[PDB]
């Protein structure tokens, strides 16, 4: 049973650093999301990369 | 006087159009280098998925590692 | 035991109960913010 | 849908609000769900008991 209780505290210690590390990695994931989903939600596709460059020719019109 | 109104409106999506080109650079720095700007919902889903995975990750670990502390308590009172 | 039962069954009745309001009310919130940020971002 | 004005005209404030509860969903959940399979596992070990 001592060697059980060493192993199990091996096991522990692994299940432990796996669960924060992966709460961690996921938390930095969900903020670049909600950052995405705030700052340009498709507000790439009202851009559109179209590169209009017409201001200057209403100018001269 | 049409020519007035069109400019007005124009420079306002020219704002508008710096405002997404800056947001998005500054994004694909903070996250990535150059984080495919073109077409970026594909990445929204991958990490709503991987959200998911969270749920799941987090509770299997919960789960597991609490009950072989409680298989660890049966051994003690062994 | 069994009267131990009880308790912990009344118990992980108050907790799912609790989880299934709570994530009703805030869900519907979260889908609230997706259907802004996704049809008005500053549109 | 929710409200009935709420102050649409600018509606930017209300989103922050709303992030506040999508962080405490989480929260919430998270910790209920805990707290209930804790007790699944000692439901378990009574019956085995």
């Amino acid at each position: 049973l001592r060697q059980r209780h060493t192993e199990l505290e091996r096991e522990v210690s692994r299940f432990e650093d796996q669960t924060q590390q992966q709460r961690q990695q996921y938390a930095q994931a969900k903020e670049s999301l909600t950052t995405l989903n705030r700052l340009i939600p498709q507000v790439t596709l009202l851009l559109d990369e179209t590169l209009i460059d017409r201001v200057e020719e209403v100018r001269e019109e | 006087q049409p020519l007035r109104m069109r400019l007005s409106e124009l420079e306002q999506r020219l704002n508008n159009q710096q405002n997404a080109e800056r947001l998005l650079s500054e994004f694909c720095k903070r996250q990535g280098r150059q984080y495919q700007a073109e077409d970026l919902e594909a990445l929204q889903n991958e990490l709503e998925a991987r959200q998911e995975a969270l749920s799941l990750s987090v509770n299997e670990g919960g789960e597991r590692r609490m009950e072989m502390r409680q298989e660890l308590e049966q051994l003690k009172q062994k």
